[PDB]
């Protein structure tokens, strides 16, 4: 089944690490649709920004993808 | 850099 919908008003109700792991949930299996192998890595590095920019990634692919290939950019040229 | 997430997994990137 789906995870739950998760508005700005629920995710500020909770504990820090707690939002870290709500915002996490959703956006990994997104991520990893679009990289299977670097998903555990792109996310944890877009879970290091601010959680509502995060919660308007999940709100707007387009936003998503843009962050996306940006990670990938620099994990690229790392590796 | 950051820790990486794990579905199910507490992420220690932040705890």
């Amino acid at each position: 089944g789906p995870l739950g919908s998760l508005t700005a008003s629920m995710l500020a109700s909770a504990p820090p690490q707690e939002q870290k792991q709500m915002l996490g949930e959703r956006l990994f299996p997104l991520i990893q649709a679009m990289h299977p192998t670097l998903a555990g890595k792109i996310t944890g590095m877009l879970l290091e920004i601010d959680n509502s920019e995060l919660l308007h990634m999940l709100e707007s692919p387009e936003s998503l993808r843009s962050k996306v290939d940006e990670a990938v950019a620099v994990l690229q040229a790392h590796q | 850099w950051p820790p990486e997430f794990h579905p199910g997994v507490p992420w220690k990137g932040l705890q």
